[PDB]
């Protein structure tokens, strides 16, 4: 997965 | 002959109206245009092709999509891309993952209930074809 948005 | 493209232009007719009622439903709102790489900087270290209702439309008008396969594989996609990025901590990423599958969920129901089958059948064979 990515870091995340937000 | 004339008959393959009327097929066409009533499969395209089809997918706009169903990506516009996907792209009004504001639980998709975040779906509707590209992820922001100034927002988003790692998201292209993830996701090699991003895909988003805004894009969907544009194939739409530009004769991308010659089935309704090739227009669920591009669903497919934004749905499968928010599952492969978004990590399942916060709450704001529980949303967003939930929110990829039901639009995936709701794309499919949509044409599950409005799609003839001999129609998307006849699209497919004449894509073959070609």
């Amino acid at each position: 997965c990515g870091r995340g948005k937000g | 002959e004339e008959q393959e493209e009327d097929t066409f232009r009533e499969l395209r007719i089809f997918l706009r109206n169903v990506t516009h009622r996907l792209a009004i439903d504001k639980r998709f709102r975040v779906f509707t245009k590209p992820v922001d790489p100034d927002e988003v900087p790692d998201y292209v270290t993830v996701i090699k092709q991003p895909m988003d209702l805004s894009s969907v439309i544009s194939k739409i008008d530009l004769h991308k999509y010659l089935t309704v396969k090739d227009y669920l594989r591009d669903i497919d996609l934004i749905c499968s891309n928010a599952l492969e990025y978004n990590p399942d901590r916060d709450p704001g990423d529980r949303l967003i993952r939930h929110r990829a599958c039901a639009l995936r969920d709701t794309a499919y129901a949509i044409i599950k209930e409005e799609l003839d089958e001999d129609f998307e059948q006849l699209a497919e064979e004449i894509q073959e074809s070609r």
